């Protein structure tokens, strides 16, 4: 698609992991807001961060994020088994629809 | 908000299908109805951001003219917690227009993040076959 990710990231239980989103100038981080969504396969999405760093209601403080001129980042502290699901980031403006990128899977290491 | 999808359809190429979701427990006219699909061979594609209060619609260039979006008048069951429904018709379905379709309630009424999907329904299956 237009908005792309690394496709696969990983990290150990209890540690931090970073997921990044990049793309062409038409999806440049300097003009459009980046949202993040948990999207397990076969189940409804859950909103995580509506705007680069604004945490959605009910989301534990271990989820946070930041943005750079050329990229957007979601930081997940203290990975848990339920965090294995694929996460997606879609960019948007107040007067245009959110455009969805590719997903990133998370491998949570050290499980029984 | 208990956004509930009416159900799945199993259509043939060239048919028209109306996909609908119902609400219960929030003010229908306060938030947008977001139509989004997840396709097995592509993943989430998005479809459109339709307002139930006004006639304003924001439709992806990919789907202009193909799909007609509309909402129903809300039913005031109780103040601040109304019911209602919205639906869209997708014309001239292709083999690519398969997979799982979702309805979603908008996050906020104002601010830079308004119209953004927040509360997602259960979803329905479309086989186009
Ligand atoms: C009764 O309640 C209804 C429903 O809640 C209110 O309608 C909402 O009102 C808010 C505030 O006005 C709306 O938010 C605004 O959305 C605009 C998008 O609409 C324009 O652009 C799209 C293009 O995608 C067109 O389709 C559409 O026709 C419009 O032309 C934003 O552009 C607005 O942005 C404002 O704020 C940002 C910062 O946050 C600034 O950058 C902008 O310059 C601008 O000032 C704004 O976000 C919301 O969309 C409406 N929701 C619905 C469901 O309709 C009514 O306003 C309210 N009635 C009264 C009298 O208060
Ligand atoms: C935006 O508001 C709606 C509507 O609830 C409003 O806020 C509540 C805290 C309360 O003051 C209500 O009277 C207001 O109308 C939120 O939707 C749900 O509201 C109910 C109210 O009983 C609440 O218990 C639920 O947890 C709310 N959430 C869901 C998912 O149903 C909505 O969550 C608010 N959005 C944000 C981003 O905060």
């Amino acid at each position: 698609s237009v908005l792309t990710q690394s496709a696969s990231v990983s990290g150990s239980l209890g540690q931090s992991v970073t997921i990044s989103c990049t793309g062409p100038n038409s999806v440049c981080c300097s003009h459009k807001s980046i949202s993040w969504y948990q999207w397990p396969p076969g189940r409804a999405p859950t909103l995580i961060i509506y705007e680069d760093n604004e945490r959605a209601p009910g989301i534990s403080p271990r989820f946070s994020g930041y943005k750079s001129y050329w990229s957007a980042y979601l930081t997940i502290s203290d990975l848990r088994p339920e965090d294995e699901t694929t996460y997606y980031c879609c960019s948007y403006t107040h007067n245009s629809g959110c455009v969805f990128g590719t997903g990133t899977k998370v491998s949570v290491l050290g499980q029984s | 908000g208990q956004l509930v999808q009416s159900g799945a359809e199993l259509k043939k190429p060239g048919a028209s299908v109306k996909i609908s979701c119902k609400t219960s427990g929030y003010r229908f006219n306060f938030y947008h109805i977001n139509w989004i699909r997840q396709t097995a061979g592509r993943g989430p594609e998005w479809m459109g951001w339709i307002s139930p209060y006004s006639g304003d619609k924001n439709l992806a260039p990919a789907f202009q003219d193909r799909v007609i979006m509309t909402t129903d008048t809300e039913v005031p069951v109780t103040s601040f917690t109304s019911t209602g429904a919205a639906y869209m018709e997708i014309r001239n379905l292709k083999f690519d227009d398969t997979g799982t379709y979702f309805c979603a309630k908008g996050l906020l009424r104002d601010g830079s993040s308004t119209w953004l999907p927040y509360l997602w329904g259960q979803g329905t299956l479309l086989t186009v076959s």
